[PDB]
RNA sequence: UGGUUCGUGGAGCCAUGGGGGAAUCUGGGCGGACCACCGCCUAAGGCUAAGUACUCCGGGUGACCGAUAGCGCACCAGUAC
RNA sequence: GAGCUAGCCCUGGCCAGGGUGAAGCUGGGGUGAGACCCAGUGGAGGCCCGAACCGGUGGGGGAUGCAAACCCCUCGGAUGA
RNA sequence: GAAUGCCGGCAUGAGUAACGAUAAAGAGGGUGAGAAUCCCUCUCGCCGUAAGCCCAAGGGUUCCUACGCAAUGGUCGUCAGCGUAGGGUUAGGCGGGACCUAAGGUGAAGCCGAAAGGCGUAGCCGAAGGGCAGCCGGUUAAUAUUCCGGCCCUUCCCGCAGGUGCGAUGGGGGGACGCUCUAGGCUAGGGGGACCGGAGCCAUGGACGAGCCCGGCCAGAAGCGCAGGGUGGGAGGUAGGCAAAUCCGCCUCCCAACAAGCUCUGCGUGGUGGGGAAGCCCGGGUGACAACCCCCCGAAGCCAGGGAGCCAAGAAAAGCCUCUAAGCACAACCUGCGGGAACCCGUACCGCAAACCGACACAGGUGGGCGGGUGCAAGAGCACUCAGGCGCGCGGGAGAACCCUCGCCAAGGAACUCUGCAAGUUGGCCCCGUAACUUCGGGAGAAGGGGUGCUCCCUGGGGUGAUGAGCCCCGGGGAGCCGCAGUGAACAGGCUCUGGCGACUGUUUACCAAAAACACAGCUCUCUGCGAACUCGUAAGAGGAGGUAUAGGGAGCGACGCUUGCCCGGUGCCGGAAGGUCAAGGGGAGGGGUGCAAGCCCCGAACCGAAGCCCCGGUGAACGGCGGCCGUAACUAUAACGGUCCUAAGGUAGCGAAAUUCCUUGUCGGGUAAGUUCCGACCUGCACGAAAAGCGUAACGACCGGAGCGCUGUCUCGGCGAGGG
RNA sequence: CGAUGUCGGCUCGUCGCAUCCUGGGGCUGAAGAAGGUCCCAAGGGUUGGGCUGUUCGCCCAUUAAAGCGGCACGCGAGCUG
RNA sequence: UGGGAGAGGGUGGUGGAAUUCCCGGAGUAGCGGUGAAAUGCGCAGAUACCGGGAGGAACGCCGAUGGCGAAGGCAGCCAC
RNA sequence: CCGAGGGUAGGGCCCGUGACUGGGGCGAAGUCGUAACAAGGUAGCUGUACCGGAAGGUGCGGCUGGAU
RNA sequence: GCGGGGUGGAGCAGCCUGGUAGCUCGUCGGGCUCAUAACCCGAAGGUCGUCGGUUCAAAUCCGGCCCCCGCAACCA
C-alpha cells in the first residue's frame, strides 16, 4: 500500500534542515553533539 | 415566512430555507467587504479551543456601523437589504447624502428608498439611533451600547430586541431580549424598532449536511466515549450518567451557575433573566 | 519558606517573597527560645594573587591490553549500513 | 517526530454516460376574487442505475507469501457530511 | 559443555521447496572459445482510457558510444539500468528568481514570562493562486518553444519627433472570483467522398472495376471578414474616500440606450515558411512538380470577466487605469519611431515504474493532460483492433495421486450445512403491465410478460445545406428469409412473503468486528448581558467572535406520529442579610519568665469574627426510586371489594416467554409429513416501562431472524475433460 | 503451564460385548401366530428426514434392526468453526 | 333620493377600578381558612396601612322584561 | 386468423372458519358502592377535555327539561 | 454458604437492656334504627415454631431441630 517514506526535499530541508536547527535550543544542541561525535554531515543532505 | 419542499427526498421533507424576500441586492458593496479568516476553532496556540468547528463555506466579512455616532445629523437613504452570511439579521445598505456607504442591520419594517438619521433630536422613527435618554421610555429598539462610545453590543440578533422601560438618573432601564431588566446608561445610542428577519428561529436545517455547510462538525456525545475521555466515558453497554451530569472537564452541567460572584457589573443588573 | 546536623522541635543563626517599620556609637548585630549580667563583633558598596579542580593538548612511565583483547575505530570510523 | 495516520487552515484540481422530473413560469380551466385542477415549460435533489476515483460486504486463494494485509470472483458510495 | 549465552566458522534439512502473475511461442540466418536466453528476418500471441504518449514529484548519470563478463541478473549470457573509458543537458519569450500576495511563518513598535523563551500591529518571507513577452519546422549517436530556418513579440537604456500639468509605498477604480444548469458561433478531434495525388496489385473459382491498397495538410504579422466579451456622454453642487484631488462616492440637470461607437479577445483568411504515405531499393533513397479539395459528426476546450436559476452567499495583493501631494515644469510623463542592452538557476535520462515509495529488476502504492477506429441504446463500459509497446530473465519432457483456476453432466432438486456457504438462476434496451401499505414523494426496475436478426417494398419528422441533392439523425406501416438459438461473442438485477434493530444519505476498531455501534436533522434541560460563559496558556495573549440570548458553551435524547404518570426523605444544583458551627485577625479577663527597678519577653478567657458545613425551602427531559402479608362473590375457580404492616412514593399509558423469560423446547394457535428456530396470541414480567425515553411507523439497510417460488455438483454421489503445479 | 489446542459436525475407521437385528438354544402363566425371560454367539449388518451449535432428546416416514460403550469424552502437522 | 337606531363585523389605538408580584417606608404576633378545623403562610418581620414599579386579563354604574346579527354569538372609550 | 378450454402470473368481491380478543342482549332470590327520580341530600342535563374499582367526579362553555 | 423472621382469629409492637406481653381489625353481650350497616358502651381470647441449656426466673440470653422469606452459588 501506501508507505511512510514519502519524499520532498522542501519537507525534507525545512523540518531537519540546517537552518531549522539552530532556530531552536534542541536544535542547537543537536548540531553540538553531532560535531563533538564527529559526524561527517550535521544534517540531512538534500539537494534542492 | 419561511419555504418548504415536497418530501422528494428523505431530506426534504423537514428541510426549510428563508424566503429572502426583503434581500434587494445580490452580491456585496466591495468597498465594505474584507476577508473573513476562517479559524475552525484552533487558537494561535495551533489548539482546538471550541470543539466542532470548521469545514464551513466560505465568507467575505462586511463591515458593520455599530457606532451610528460617527456621522450625527447627516441622513443617510435606505439603497437595498443583502444577505450577510457572518449574521442572523439581515443588512441594510446606506448612502448618506454625504456620499459615504455604511452596513447597518435591517430593522423589521425598515423600506428602501427611506430615510434614516442618527442624533439627539432624530425622529422617533424606524431605523434611527439615538443615545438611550432621548428615545421615549417605552419603545422597543435595537443595537444598544452597553456603555457611551464602546459599540453596539445588545439585541443584533434576527428579531431580537430591547424595550425601555424607565430611567433614574443618567441611566435607563432595559429589558433585554432574554428577559433581564438591566440599567444602561442614557449617553448608550440605540436603533429604534426590533431587528428584522424574525422568522429566522423557524428554519428546518432539515439533514446532517447543512450542519456541515454552516461550518458546524458533528458533536458527539459524552456516553459515547471512554473514561479517559469524559465523565460519562465508558460503561458496560449502555449506561446512564450515573454521577451528575458533568462536562468534559469535570464541571456540572444542569445548574450550576457560573457567572462571576464579584462582578463589577451586578450593581447595574437589576433582575436576572426569566424563563 | 529556604540553608545548617537541625524533618516545628526549647528553634536560635544566615538568607528572604508579604506586611509594619527605626537609630549613627549614649548607635547596632551575635554568643541556640527569653531576661539580666559578662563578653565577641561593627550589617545593609566593591576588588583581591597563591595553595585547589579538570585533561581536548604535549611528554614520561607501567607485576596495563596485545587484534573477540586495548578507545566504538591499530586498517581511509563516528565511515559503511 | 503529523514526508504514516487524524483534524483543521490556505490554494488548485477531479466526478463517462444514462434515468427520475420538485418548486417556479406559461396557457387553459375554476371562483365574487380565491384556493385548487389540467397541460406545457423547467431541471431541483446528503434522488435512482453505472465507469473513472473513493471503498472493503460475502467467499475462495495466499500463510518460510508476489505482499510484515496481497490476488481472484462478488459487493458499497459515486453532486456530496 | 550447557546461561532459548555472545561473536565467528561450518554443518543438517537437500540436490528438497522455489526460480515472483497461465499474455506464448516456433523456425531460419548471424556473432562468438561457448547461444533456448544477444543481434537481424519471417511466422504466432498479449495491451491498446494502455501494458501507448506527454507533464509534475521523487531518483541523480541510470542517457549516447566503444571495449568488457569476476561479481550483480533468481537459469544462461556474447546481452544489460553491471565493470572501464570517452562523449552528452545551450533560452530575453518554457519553469523558478531579480514581481505580488494566501494560510502560515517571521516580526521595527509594544506586551509577557526564573533562564531558555512565549506572544505581537506594521513590514518582511511564503504558491501548483494573481501577473508576465514563441509558434511551426529542421538538425545530433545523445539537447532543443534553448541550436539552426522562417515569421512574431516583451522589457530596460539613450536618442528624435509629436502630445500633456508632469509627478506616489498616498486617494479611487480595477484586479475580483461560489454551486448547478446552460445559449450562439467556433477550434481540437473524428467519419465518408463516384473528387485530387500515388508505387503498384489481378491471386485460388470470379472482378481491369465508379476495383484493391495509400494520402489528401501544419504555422503565420498587418489588413479584412465572422462570433463574442468589456463600456454611456455631458453639466452644476459637494460637507464623504483620515492632506489634496480636475479622480471615485452622493444629489439635480440635459442628451444617447436589446442599439451605435470606442476598446479588448477567439476563430477564419492572410505575405510567407514548412510538411508530405503506402510500396519499392540500400535510418536513408525513391514515390513527388506528390495531391493537398468537397460533405458530414463535433466537444467537457475557445469567444469569457457569456446567460439563467438557487443559497450554503462564494481570497489577497501587485501589474494596469485615474486622482492629486510635496517637489518640478532646462524637467517630467504619454505616444510613435530608431539604435543599443537584456543577468542567475533548471533543461541528460527513468517517471503507474527494473531508475520514485515498499530491504529485492517485489503481482502492492503514486497527482495532472492526451488517450484513435468499428459494433453493442449511451459512455472513459465491453470485444476486437490503429499508432505505439510488449510475451512478464530458467528451460525441456511426461500426462499418476492430490491442490489450485475453469468447462460439462443422466434422474432428483437444499434431501447439503450453523446458514443455499458457494455456485446456478435473473441479466441491456423497447413495449404491455404492476398489489398491501404510504409521510402521497414513494413502495417500482415491484411482481409478471411480449419483443430483439437479416432482406425487399411504402412512408412520417429533424439537423446541415437553400427551400433541393448529398451526408447525418430520430421514427411508422406491409411482405418475406434463415438457424437449436437473432442484447446469437463480451460487458449488464434472481424474486417474493414476514419479523427484529436503526428513521433515513453518511461514520468506525489502518492489519480478525462496518454493526443493532458513532453521527445525524429534531426535542428538552442547563449555563452565559459581553472584558460573556467555556476552552488552551505561568503569563501576555488567543479561540469564543470581529458573534451579542432567533446568540454562544455544556448535557441527555435522536426523523416523524401519539405520548412521557407518582415520589424532593438521601445525593447534586438553585434560593434563603435569622439561628448553629467555623480559620487567620481583632479583643486581653487573667496568669508566667526575667531584672534592683523603669522595662523587655511568653502564655492567654469572654466577646467581635468569611466562605464552607449545619439548618429552612425549591428542583426530575437533575443523581435516582417507584411494597408486603391475610381474607372476601349462591358450583367450582378467580377476586371488582376488604383488613393490617411498611414507605419519600409504592410502576401510570403502552408493551410483554421480548436483542430482556431463570424453570423453558412455558401453553395454545399458524406454517411443515415432522418446527428447541419463526410468526400470532395468553400473562405468575426469575429480572419491560415511559428523553440511559415508552409504544408504533411509510421509505431506506453488503445489518440479524423465519418461510416460499425460481435454479442449481451444496447434496444423494460421484464422473469426465482443460490449464498452472 | 521455556504450550499435552476446547464442544459438536464431516472424513476414516478399529476394538470390546453387559447383543439392537440376523444364527443356535432352555424356561414360559409357550394351542398356533406372536411375545416374556435367560443362555450361547462379535461373522455381517445396524436407514433417510424436520427442530436446535448441539452430543443427547423429541418428532415424521420406513426398517431384520434403527444396540451401548472404548480408542487423549478416537481422529483440527486430516477438514470444518 | 333624503334620513335614523343599534354590544352587527374586522384593524389599530387607548382609559380607569381590581388582583398578583417586585422595591422603599412605617409597624407587630398573628394572618388565612371552615360547619368546626387542619394543611399553608408569619419574628428569616407576615396580615392590615401608605408611596413607587412591572404585568396580564376582564370591562363596574349606565344596563333594562332593552338593542344588533342568519345562526354560533356581540358590552370601557376613541378612529378608520 | 379467430376459437372451447388448459397452463403461468397478478388483482377485486363475497362466503365459511380461526388460537385469542371487544363490547352487547338475556338470565327468581350473589359481591361492592348509591349515580339519577324530592334541592335525591354537591340542582340536573349537556358537548368536550382529563381522571378514577364501578356507577361517576372535575375544568370550560351552554340548556331549564331547575327548585325556592 | 451468609442474613433476617416464627407471639391471641388476621396484620404488626415487645426481644437489643431477663421479672410486667401491647396496637388496629375481627369475635362475643348490650345500646341506637321500623331493620341492616356505620356509630356508641362493655367484655373474652395469646402458656410467644419445637426440644435442650444458662438462670432464683426466659417471648426475651446461648445451642440443636422444623419452617418462612432475602442474598450469594464466581474464574469453569
Ligand atoms: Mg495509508
Ligand atoms: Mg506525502
Ligand atoms: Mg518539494
Ligand atoms: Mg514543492
Ligand atoms: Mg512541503
Ligand atoms: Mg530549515
Ligand atoms: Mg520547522
Ligand atoms: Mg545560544
Ligand atoms: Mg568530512
Ligand atoms: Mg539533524
Ligand atoms: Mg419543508
Ligand atoms: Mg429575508
Ligand atoms: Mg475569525
Ligand atoms: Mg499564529
Ligand atoms: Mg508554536
Ligand atoms: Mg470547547
Ligand atoms: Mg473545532
Ligand atoms: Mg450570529
Ligand atoms: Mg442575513
Ligand atoms: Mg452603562
Ligand atoms: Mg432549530
Ligand atoms: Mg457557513
Ligand atoms: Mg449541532
Ligand atoms: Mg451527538
Ligand atoms: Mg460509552
Ligand atoms: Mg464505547
Ligand atoms: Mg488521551
Ligand atoms: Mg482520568
Ligand atoms: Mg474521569
Ligand atoms: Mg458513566
Ligand atoms: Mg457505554
Ligand atoms: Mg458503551
Ligand atoms: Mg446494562
Ligand atoms: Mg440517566
Ligand atoms: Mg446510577
Ligand atoms: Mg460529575
Ligand atoms: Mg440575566
Ligand atoms: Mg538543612
Ligand atoms: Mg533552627
Ligand atoms: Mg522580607
Ligand atoms: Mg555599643
Ligand atoms: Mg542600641
Ligand atoms: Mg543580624
Ligand atoms: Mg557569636
Ligand atoms: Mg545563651
Ligand atoms: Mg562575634
Ligand atoms: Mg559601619
Ligand atoms: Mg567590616
Ligand atoms: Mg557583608
Ligand atoms: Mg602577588
Ligand atoms: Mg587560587
Ligand atoms: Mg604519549
Ligand atoms: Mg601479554
Ligand atoms: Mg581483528
Ligand atoms: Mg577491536
Ligand atoms: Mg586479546
Ligand atoms: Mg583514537
Ligand atoms: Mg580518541
Ligand atoms: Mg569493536
Ligand atoms: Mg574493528
Ligand atoms: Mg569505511
Ligand atoms: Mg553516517
Ligand atoms: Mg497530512
Ligand atoms: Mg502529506
Ligand atoms: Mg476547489
Ligand atoms: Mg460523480
Ligand atoms: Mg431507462
Ligand atoms: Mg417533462
Ligand atoms: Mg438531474
Ligand atoms: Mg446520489
Ligand atoms: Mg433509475
Ligand atoms: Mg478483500
Ligand atoms: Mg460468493
Ligand atoms: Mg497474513
Ligand atoms: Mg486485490
Ligand atoms: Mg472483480
Ligand atoms: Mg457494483
Ligand atoms: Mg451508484
Ligand atoms: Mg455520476
Ligand atoms: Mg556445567
Ligand atoms: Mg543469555
Ligand atoms: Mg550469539
Ligand atoms: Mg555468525
Ligand atoms: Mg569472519
Ligand atoms: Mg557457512
Ligand atoms: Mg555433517
Ligand atoms: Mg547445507
Ligand atoms: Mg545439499
Ligand atoms: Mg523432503
Ligand atoms: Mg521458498
Ligand atoms: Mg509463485
Ligand atoms: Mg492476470
Ligand atoms: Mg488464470
Ligand atoms: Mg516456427
Ligand atoms: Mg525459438
Ligand atoms: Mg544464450
Ligand atoms: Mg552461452
Ligand atoms: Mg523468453
Ligand atoms: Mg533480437
Ligand atoms: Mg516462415
Ligand atoms: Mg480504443
Ligand atoms: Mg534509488
Ligand atoms: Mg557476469
Ligand atoms: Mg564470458
Ligand atoms: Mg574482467
Ligand atoms: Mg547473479
Ligand atoms: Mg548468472
Ligand atoms: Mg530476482
Ligand atoms: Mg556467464
Ligand atoms: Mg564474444
Ligand atoms: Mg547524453
Ligand atoms: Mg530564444
Ligand atoms: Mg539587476
Ligand atoms: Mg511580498
Ligand atoms: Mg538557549
Ligand atoms: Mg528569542
Ligand atoms: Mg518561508
Ligand atoms: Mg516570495
Ligand atoms: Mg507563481
Ligand atoms: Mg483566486
Ligand atoms: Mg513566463
Ligand atoms: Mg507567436
Ligand atoms: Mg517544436
Ligand atoms: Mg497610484
Ligand atoms: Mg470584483
Ligand atoms: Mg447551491
Ligand atoms: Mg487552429
Ligand atoms: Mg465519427
Ligand atoms: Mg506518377
Ligand atoms: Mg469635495
Ligand atoms: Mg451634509
Ligand atoms: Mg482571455
Ligand atoms: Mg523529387
Ligand atoms: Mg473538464
Ligand atoms: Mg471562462
Ligand atoms: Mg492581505
Ligand atoms: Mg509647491
Ligand atoms: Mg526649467
Ligand atoms: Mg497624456
Ligand atoms: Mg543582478
Ligand atoms: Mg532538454
Ligand atoms: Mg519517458
Ligand atoms: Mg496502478
Ligand atoms: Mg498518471
Ligand atoms: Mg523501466
Ligand atoms: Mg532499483
Ligand atoms: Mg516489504
Ligand atoms: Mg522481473
Ligand atoms: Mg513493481
Ligand atoms: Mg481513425
Ligand atoms: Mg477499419
Ligand atoms: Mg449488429
Ligand atoms: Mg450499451
Ligand atoms: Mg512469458
Ligand atoms: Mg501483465
Ligand atoms: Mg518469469
Ligand atoms: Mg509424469
Ligand atoms: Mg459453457
Ligand atoms: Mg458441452
Ligand atoms: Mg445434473
Ligand atoms: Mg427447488
Ligand atoms: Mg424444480
Ligand atoms: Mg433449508
Ligand atoms: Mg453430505
Ligand atoms: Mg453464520
Ligand atoms: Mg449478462
Ligand atoms: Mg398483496
Ligand atoms: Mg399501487
Ligand atoms: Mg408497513
Ligand atoms: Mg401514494
Ligand atoms: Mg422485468
Ligand atoms: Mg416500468
Ligand atoms: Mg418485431
Ligand atoms: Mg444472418
Ligand atoms: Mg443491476
Ligand atoms: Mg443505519
Ligand atoms: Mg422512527
Ligand atoms: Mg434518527
Ligand atoms: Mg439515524
Ligand atoms: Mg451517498
Ligand atoms: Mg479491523
Ligand atoms: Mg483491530
Ligand atoms: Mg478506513
Ligand atoms: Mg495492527
Ligand atoms: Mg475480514
Ligand atoms: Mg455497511
Ligand atoms: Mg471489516
Ligand atoms: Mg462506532
Ligand atoms: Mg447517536
Ligand atoms: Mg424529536
Ligand atoms: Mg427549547
Ligand atoms: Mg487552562
Ligand atoms: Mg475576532
Ligand atoms: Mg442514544
Ligand atoms: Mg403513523
Ligand atoms: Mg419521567
Ligand atoms: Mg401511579
Ligand atoms: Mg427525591
Ligand atoms: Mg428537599
Ligand atoms: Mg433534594
Ligand atoms: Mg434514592
Ligand atoms: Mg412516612
Ligand atoms: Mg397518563
Ligand atoms: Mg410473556
Ligand atoms: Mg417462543
Ligand atoms: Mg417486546
Ligand atoms: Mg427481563
Ligand atoms: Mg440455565
Ligand atoms: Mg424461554
Ligand atoms: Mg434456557
Ligand atoms: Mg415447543
Ligand atoms: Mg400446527
Ligand atoms: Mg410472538
Ligand atoms: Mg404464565
Ligand atoms: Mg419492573
Ligand atoms: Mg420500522
Ligand atoms: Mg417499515
Ligand atoms: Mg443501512
Ligand atoms: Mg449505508
Ligand atoms: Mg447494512
Ligand atoms: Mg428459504
Ligand atoms: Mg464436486
Ligand atoms: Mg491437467
Ligand atoms: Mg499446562
Ligand atoms: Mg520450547
Ligand atoms: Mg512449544
Ligand atoms: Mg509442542
Ligand atoms: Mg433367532
Ligand atoms: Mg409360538
Ligand atoms: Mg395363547
Ligand atoms: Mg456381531
Ligand atoms: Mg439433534
Ligand atoms: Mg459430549
Ligand atoms: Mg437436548
Ligand atoms: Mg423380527
Ligand atoms: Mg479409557
Ligand atoms: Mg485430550
Ligand atoms: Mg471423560
Ligand atoms: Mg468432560
Ligand atoms: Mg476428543
Ligand atoms: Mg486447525
Ligand atoms: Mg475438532
Ligand atoms: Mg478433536
Ligand atoms: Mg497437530
Ligand atoms: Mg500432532
Ligand atoms: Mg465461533
Ligand atoms: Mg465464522
Ligand atoms: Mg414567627
Ligand atoms: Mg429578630
Ligand atoms: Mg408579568
Ligand atoms: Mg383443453
Ligand atoms: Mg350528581
Ligand atoms: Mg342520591
Ligand atoms: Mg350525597
Ligand atoms: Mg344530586
Ligand atoms: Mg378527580
Ligand atoms: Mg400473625
Ligand atoms: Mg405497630
Ligand atoms: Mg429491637
Ligand atoms: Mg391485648
Ligand atoms: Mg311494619
Ligand atoms: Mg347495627
Ligand atoms: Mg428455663
Ligand atoms: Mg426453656
Ligand atoms: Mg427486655
Amino acid at each position: 500500500m501506501k508507505r511512510t517514506w514519502q519524499p520532498n526535499r522542501r519537507k525534507r530541508a525545512k523540518t531537519h534542515g540546517f537552518r531549522a536547527r539552530m532556530r531552536t535550543p534542541g536544535g542547537r544542541k543537536v548540531l553540538k553533539r553531532r560535531r563533538q561525535k564527529g559526524r561527517w554531515r550535521l544534517t540531512p543532505a538534500v539537494r534542492k | 415566512a419561511v419555504k418548504k419542499f415536497k418530501p422528494y427526498t428523505p431530506s426534504r421533507r423537514f428541510m426549510t430555507v428563508a424566503d429572502f424576500s426583503e434581500i434587494t441586492k445580490t452580491e456585496p458593496e466591495k468597498s465594505l467587504v474584507k476577508p473573513l479568516k476562517k479559524t475552525g476553532g484552533r487558537n494561535n496556540q495551533g489548539r482546538i479551543t471550541v470543539r466542532f468547528r470548521g469545514g464551513g463555506h466560505k465568507r467575505l466579512y462586511r463591515i458593520i456601523d455599530f457606532k451610528r455616532w460617527d456621522k450625527v445629523g447627516i441622513p443617510a437613504k435606505v439603497a437595498a437589504i443583502e444577505y450577510d452570511p457572518n449574521r442572523s439579521a439581515r443588512i441594510a445598505l446606506l448612502h448618506y447624502v454625504d456620499g459615504e456607504k455604511r452596513y447597518i442591520i435591517a430593522p423589521d419594517g425598515l423600506q428602501v428608498g427611506q430615510q434614516v438619521v442618527a442624533g439627539p433630536d432624530a425622529p422617533i422613527q424606524v431605523g434611527n439611533a439615538l443615545p438611550l435618554r432621548f428615545i421615549p421610555v417605552g419603545t422597543v429598539v435595537h443595537a444598544v451600547e452597553l456603555e457611551p462610545k464602546k459599540g453596539a453590543k445588545l439585541a443584533r440578533a434576527a428579531g431580537t430586541s430591547a424595550q425601555i422601560q424607565g430611567r433614574e438618573g443618567d441611566y435607563v432601564i432595559l429589558r433585554l431580549p432574554s428577559g433581564e431588566l438591566r440599567k444602561v446608561h442614557g449617553e448608550c445610542y440605540a436603533t429604534v424598532g426590533a431587528v428584522g428577519n424574525a422568522d429566522h428561529k423557524n428554519i428546518v436545517l432539515g439533514k446532517a449536511g447543512r450542519s456541515r455547510w454552516l461550518g458546524r462538525r458533528p458533536h458527539v456525545r459524552g456516553a459515547a466515549m471512554n473514561p479517559v475521555d469524559h465523565p460519562h466515558g465508558g460503561g458496560e453497554g449502555r449506561a446512564p450518567r450515573g454521577r451528575p451530569p458533568a462536562s468534559p472537564w469535570g464541571w456540572q452541567t444542569k445548574g450550576l451557575k457560573t457567572r462571576k460572584r464579584r462582578k463589577p457589573s451586578s450593581r447595574f443588573i437589576i433582575a436576572r433573566r426569566k424563563k
